[PDB]
Parts: C-alpha cells; structure tokens; sequence
C-alpha cells in the first residue's frame, strides 16, 4: 500500500458490495468471489455459496457518473432444488433494485441504480465436480461512482516538476 | 547395399520462386519406422481430394553432398523432401570415435 | 488558410495584419458582399507515362449554403459549403468540361472526337542540316497526322543511317556526316518514312 | 444411368462449363475439378492446373430463370509468379463476362450472366505440399438455366396411378 | 539505425507514453510492456506491474491528424484487492483524460485526446501463474499525431533519379 | 511461359509494387513477400524485413477500373523499438498516398489510389521465433488497373473455330 | 570429445528490447533424442513460409557458465535457444555422490 495520498479511490467494486451484502443477509451461508480450500475440502456435502465473477459488457461515462458491468451470478450446492431456490432468491433480491443504498465496512455507502438480466440460469453439466449442482446466470448491474472529480491538476504539476 | 538418390538443391528468395537444380547423386538407404513398426500414413482431410503424409528416416554417409532443405527422388519415381539439420552428427563424447552415419528426417509426400 | 477563410467569410483579408504576438481576428462583414470567385476543378488519371487530365472549368462561382459543422472530439473541423456556379458575361460560358494530357491523344480517336488516326506524315520533307555548328546545325521534326494533332512526344524516331544523321525521341536532327539518311517513325501500328539530307 | 426418360436435365453444371472452356483455351495446361494421380506423381515440377470447387452462397429462383453460386478458383503451380499471372489471366477471362455464350460437348451452349468477386487472392501457406505455390480466390458466378419447365404433371399422374 | 535522415518519425507510440508516465508517477512500482526476467524470478511476492499491449480496433485519418487504438490495460500482483485498487487508480487516471499533455524523454510532448472504454475488468483464472492475480481491461485511447506532413516529394524525386 | 500472345496482363500485382519500391527506397534493408533461407539462417541478429501478404476483403469493378485488397504489413527485426519505428515509417509512406505513381522494372508505372487502414499494430507473442520482434498491421490498399479492355472477341472466335 | 559452444546472455527489460552479448565459450555435446530414436521436426503450418522446430538435450559439465534463458550457436552456424533450469542438478540422495553432469532442454530453431 504505497499509493499516493492525494488519490483515495475511483470505483465502488460492486462485487465486493454484493458479496458483503449477501454475507450480512444470511451469515450461515458463506458467499464470496473465490474458491476457499475449506469449501473444496468437502464435496459430497457443500455449504451453499454464491459467486460473483466480472464479465465484459457495458460502457462507462465519467461525465454522467454512471458505471455498469455484466457481473454474473453462479450458485453451487448439493441439490438442484436448493440451487434453483437460491437463484430465485438472488433474482428477487437483485432484479427489483432501483436506487437502493447499502453501506460497506470501508465507510462509504454504495448506490445500485439498476440490475438487468442478460442470460437466464444455466444448469451446467457436472464436469470436474459431480455431486455439486451449479447454476450460472449473468446480470447487467449498473452502479454509481463514489467520486468523479478529475485528477488533471496533480498529474500536471508532477509533469511540470519532473520536466520543464 | 545402397541405392543412388537424386538430390535437388534450391534456395527461395524474397520473390518466393524456388529454383531447384540437380546437385548430383547421393548414396543412402530409407527406414520407414523408428523401431519394429512403421509410421502411419497421414490423411489430408481438409485438402480437396486424396493424398498421404509420411515421415521417414534417411541414413547417409558422413560428409555427403546432401543438406537440409533439399528434395530427394528415389529410383521408382516418388519425390521426397528433407528438412532439418542432420542428427547424431558428432563423435563419441568420451573417446571421440566416429560412426560416420547421420539420420535425416525426410518427409515422404508422393 | 487565407483562401479558405476568405471564401467561408466573404471578405477580403488584405488590410488585416497579424499582431506582434500572432493574434488575429476573422471579421464577418457588416453587409455580406457577393464576391465572385474563379473555380477550377481538375481531376487526374494516369496511364503509363502519359496521364489523363480532365477539369471542370467555370469562370464564376459564389457561396450558396454553408452546412452545419461539427467540431467534437472525433474529427477535425469540417468546412463543406456548397457553391452554385453562375454564368459569366465577358467569356460567355458558365460550366465547361475539358480533357487534356498526353494520354488523351492516344484515345481521342477512340472517343469519337474528330476523326480516326489513319494517316501520318513528317512535315519537314527533306530538311538540310549543316555539319558545322551553324545556324541550321540542329533541326526539329514534327510529324502531323490526319487529325491535325502533333504526334512528336509519343512517336519515336529510328535512324536507319546513324552515320549520316541520328534522330532521338525528341526529334532533333543534328547530323553526324554529310549524306542522306532515312528516318522511320512508328508508335504502335503506323510507319512513316522521311528522307533527311546532310551537307556542309 | 436409369433416370426417367421424361426428365433430361435441370441445370448447367457451370464448373464443367468452366473446366471445359479452360481446357479448350489452352490444351497444353490441364484443368479440372479433381486431383489426378498423374499430377500428384510429380511435385517438384508440376503442370499448372486450375481447380474449381463449389462453395455455398447465393440464392436461386426458378421463376426468373437465374442461378448463381460462389464457385472458387484455385491455381497450383511451381512458381509464385506463374500462379499470380495465371490468376490474373483467369480474372481477365472471368470478371468481364456479361452475357457470354459457350457450347459444351453435350450439345447445349451455356449463357454466363455475370461473374462477381467475393474474396481476393489467398496465398495459402505451404502445408502438405511445399514446393507448389497455390492461390485461392472466390467468384460469384451467375448462370442461366437450360430448361425451366415444371414437372408437376408427371409426378401427379405417377401419384394418381400409384394411389387413388 | 540507418533510416533516411529526411524522415524523423510518424506516430507517437502511445504505449511508450503511458508506460513512461506511469513509471514517472510512481517510480517504486515498475511498469512496462514486456515481462522482465527479474520480475519472473520471484512469483510468490511480485512487484505490481502495469502492462499495455496493443489490440486491433479503431480507424485512422491522416487528414484529421487523429489516431486511435484499442490499447488494453493488464495489471498483475499478489493480491486481488491490490489488483482491483491499481485498476481503479489506472481508470481514474485514464478515463477523465480530455486534451492532456505529457512530455517524453525524446523531446516531444504528446497530446491525449480521449481514452474510452470497451470491455470491463477481467479477473482471469490463474493458469500458468497461480499466486499472482491478473486483471485485464481494454481502453479505446485516441492520440494526436506529431507531424502530418506528406512525404510525396522525396519519394517522387527518388523515383525520378532511379528511373526516367 | 506459354500463355497466349494476345493476352499480356490483367492486374498490377500491387504487392510486387510495394516490395520493389521499399527495396529501392532503402537497399540496405531487404524486403519481400517470402522467407529466404539466408535470413532464417541467423536469428539472434536479423536484417529488418518488410513482408506483404495478401488477405481477403474488398470488392472489384472492371467497369470502374478500380481494384482493392486488404494487403497486410508485417515487420520482423531484433528489437521492439526498431520494429515500431519501421512500422511508423511504413505508415508515413503508405497512409498519405492519394494518387501516386511508381514504375516497375517490367515497364509500366502503377497508380496507387488510396491506402486505408483496417487493424492497428499487432505485437504478436514470440512463438517459434523468440528473439525476433514481429508487428502485424493490415492496410486497405486500392490500386488502378493497367488495361481494362475486354477479351470477349478472341474467346468468341476460338469457340467458333472449335465448334460451330 | 567435446566441442566449444558460443553462449549469448541477455535479459529483456520492460521495453522489450533484448540485449544479448558474448558471455564466453562453453564445452558441451548435443543429443537429438531421448533414447534410441530421434525427435520429430515440428511444422510451423500457420507461419507464412517454411521452417522447423526441434527440442534436443544438451549435456554440459557441472558448474559451467551456461545458464537458462540464453542463446547457443554451434560450430556450423546454427543458433539454438536454451530455456528452463538444468535438470538432475543434485547429488546422490542416499550417499552424496556427484555425477557432474546436467541436461539442458535446448530448442533448436535453425
């Protein structure tokens, strides 16, 4: 952590927002954006996990203070019915999101503008993992920006100090 | 014993027009297989028509006029192409004895 | 540049002078003057070493309408004003189409203009050139066809007797030794024979 | 050959037209739509050959008496310059084709309407064949139909005789 | 270096601009367009590196003195959070760039017109490198040209001298 | 060379034009459209070479006397900076080409109408060749035709002589 | 016995410009095959033109100046590139005897 002090942050990291809000909603079922070794230790019985991986798609405008990304939702568990009901719960908690606030442990509270839908649920065939049931879907999630002020100034004075 | 082989030598320029001429006759033998079996014949598949692909080994005397990137014609009519530098072209690392033999991975197309 | 701004603002920026720091202003006229301009619209087409020249001759033109220009951050400023050609009085024509160039001579007969090229003759019948560096030491040839058009720059001349006189592609006749020589002129199909007499 | 007598032919087989006309134009250089074993026997020195293989693309209307196909031109020879000049000659003999007739040995004379161009020359890398130089181009060739009369009648009476 | 003297340069090499400006901004963290052996020597602990690789996309007009390319941003480091914050910093330093100047060690100062965005961040799965976290995104960067004068003249006189 | 005498040539072979003009411009650095064995002999130190390979794309009209092709420019050398500066020089010599003449050793002088741009520079990863640096770009080059006269006549009389 | 080999050493920086200079001479022998056969020659296929690919094994004395990510030129003119750390570079696990030989998987491109 040696980033310059005059710069604090640019974006919200909406996947961190989502994983934190899902962990807070139901602490019993863990959620994240990785594959912990503890979860991979047991496969016949697996704790239901929600995974969010960023996918390409969607432009961005700094002037309009708008950001969007095609963040996908992937749920894995030991039963097809459990996976389907978890996906239904996630869709009920994401699709009807129009101007909703949620606060992170960092201090700032994010603003979700609209969470769209691109592709429906995908019951992927069991490959490397057989017993676990996995369902994949993609959401078009648009989020606001924390700070949209431009950093032309400091770059300009750094350039002037370095060369002139 | 051995059978004479017609060798064709030519270097492609920037224009991409090969100029292969007769470089003489070379004595060598063919080996259609590394061990007790034979190499399978390749299938063109994508090429419109029917053909075959083969990769054999050519044994020639040391210090022969044959060199890589040349064409070889046998006594029956088939024409082969040899690519890559000769292998096992060195003496004994311990003593320095010379076998006088080298292997050429010649590609048979006809 | 100067002409573009003058055409787009309908003024005469002759009395204007750049400031000591380069500051300039392009002033729109208080009353929009209907200044007329001379426009030449020439195209280009090349066939071997002899190209084709075509132009849209017009001795009177003026502004008709200026389209809206976009100066955003995806392209440079675009000045695309339409001009309506007018009719001139001192010359009697408004729009003229003209074809020129050495290449046009090759296909002028094929285009149907004039007559087809079927005859040719070198205009100097028996030119006389002095061996010494005199007034008439050098002579210039000029072959004329049946269409009344010169064929010197394209038709090559071959001297059958280089000892007497040698003629290059330029048609020069200087003469090496006194005597008579025969010169043959061909382009791709037509052969013309000329006799040149050389004397001291 | 046990086809019904009441049916003679439907189309022209424009590739046969092209191979026959190229063979007639220059009998010294063979041309066809296959790979003869005699040509494959010698590869260091190869007789220049023109190959026409049918490719998809282009609709057809029976009512308008018009047919089209994306027939491609592939030339193989022992020199790049020879292949390029052969392709140039082929394009000179094919692109300026607007309403041109040529007769086959069968008896009918075909009518080439227009031969378009889709893809430019393709100097394919030497794969299975190394010494030979190959250039591939695709032409949009449109040809007329020999006979466009409908065969509804005979099918109908055959159906009536078989079942009724 | 035996290029003709009458020609000095044509383009700006905007990736060199970007790597130099990022190295000047934070000299502690190295950035470039290659994979140095020193960085590849250690993989469990890696110095954060910013990589810019040119990708196709975008036209160019010599008349308008405008050039554009789909230069991509790839960040690699030992932590997902570090990679995300570095990508956020890069995006904050790139997206709000509208008519900004920066000088190279060559002598000329480049002019960045607009840096767009095509695809969002891509958390690539760990393949050959496991511990390191890599995030890939593509930027539509448009840059001005240094000199747009035409070189018709010298080519013409060289042709005239060689043949005529 | 047994082509009929009444046919001389159809196209210009614009890649031959380009390779010849580049060789004439800087004879010290060789350029062509193939891979000579002498160049492949040494790889740690390589003479910079410009390669032009024809790619599909672009229509053609015989009536308009216009031809175009998506000829690509590929440069290979021992340094990334050398490759970049060579590509910049090539673009300076190619992009500002609007109605330019150049004569071949055959006798005719070609006319380049416009050389467009399709894809930007491609810094291909070192595969079979490691030390050498290669950059690939594609140009939309349009060239005029040498002779556009039709050869309907000779084909017609040949057909009449053969069959009638 | 052995034959001298020219070694070229260079580290690519962030600019991507290799700087390979002469690091001296190293003594080693080549082995174009793991056992009684020889490695097949690769085909570029996608590359415009003709070339070859080869993966050989280089035997060198222990503690030599040769190191991975270097270039090797033979006495004939062919230039090879060696990648990857040396294998079998350890003593006897049971006793501790040192053979003094290591294998380098050198890629032959010329």
């Amino acid at each position: 952590v040696v980033l310059p002090d005059w710069y604090e942050e640019a974006f919200v990291n909406v996947e961190n927002l989502f994983i934190d809000m899902f962990t807070d909603l139901l602490p019993d079922y863990e959620s994240g954006c990785w594959a912990p070794d503890d979860w991979l230790a047991d496969e016949i019985e697996v704790k239901p996990t929600i995974w969010f991986f960023r996918l390409p798609g969607g432009r961005v405008d700094w002037d309009g203070r708008k950001d969007e990304c095609q963040l996908q939702v992937m749920v894995v568990t030991g039963s097809r019915d459990d996976s389907w009901r978890l996906m239904d719960f996630v869709r009920a908690m994401l699709l009807p999101m129009q101007g909703d606030k949620y606060k992170m442990a960092d201090g700032y509270t994010a603003q979700i503008r609209c969470a769209g839908e691109v592709a429906g649920p995908q019951l992927l065939t069991p490959g490397q993992r057989i017993d676990t049931r996995v369902v994949t879907a993609t959401f078009k999630v648009s989020v606001s920006m924390k700070s949209a002020k431009n950093y032309k100034q400091k770059l300009y004075e750094l350039w002037q100090a370095l060369r002139g | 014993n051995d059978e004479t082989l017609t060798v064709y030598r030519g270097a492609t320029d920037n224009k991409g027009n090969p100029n292969k001429q007769v470089h003489g006759t070379v004595k060598g033998v063919f080996a259609w297989g590394p061990g007790t079996s034979t190499n399978k014949f390749g299938r063109d598949r994508n090429f419109k028509g029917e053909s075959s692909s083969l990769t054999a080994e050519l044994y020639v005397k040391r210090g022969a006029d044959l060199k890589a990137r040349d064409r070889i014609r046998r006594a029956n009519g088939e024409e082969y192409s040899v690519v890559g530098h000769a292998a096992w072209d060195q003496g004994h690392p311990f003593d320095g004895f010379d076998f006088g033999y080298m292997v050429f991975q010649v590609e048979a197309v006809n | 540049q100067r002409n573009v701004l003058e055409l787009i603002w309908t003024q005469d920026f002759s009395n204007i002078q750049p400031s000591e720091f380069g500051g300039i202003v392009l002033e729109a006229p208080k009353v929009p003057k209907n200044i007329y301009y001379r426009a030449i619209l020439v195209g280009m087409d090349d066939r071997n070493d002899r190209p084709i020249w075509l132009y849209w001759l017009m001795p009177k033109v003026k502004l008709d309408k200026l389209d809206n220009q976009t100066l955003n951050d995806d392209n440079v400023i675009e000045y695309k004003p339409t001009l309506k050609a007018f009719r001139d009085d001192v010359v009697g024509y408004s729009v003229a189409q003209g074809f020129a160039g050495p290449g046009w001579r090759d296909l002028v007969a094929t285009a149907g203009f004039g007559e087809a090229l079927t005859a040719l003759t070198i205009t100097p019948g028996s030119p006389t050139v002095t061996v010494a560096t005199g007034a008439s030491h050098t002579a210039q040839l000029l072959v004329e066809g049946d269409n009344g058009i010169n064929y010197t720059p394209d038709v090559v001349f071959t001297s059958s007797a280089p000892d007497k006189a040698s003629v290059s592609a330029a048609g020069l006749v200087t003469g090496v030794a006194a005597g008579s020589a025969t010169i043959t002129a061909t382009k791709g199909a037509l052969t013309a024979t000329a006799t040149v007499t050389v004397t001291a």
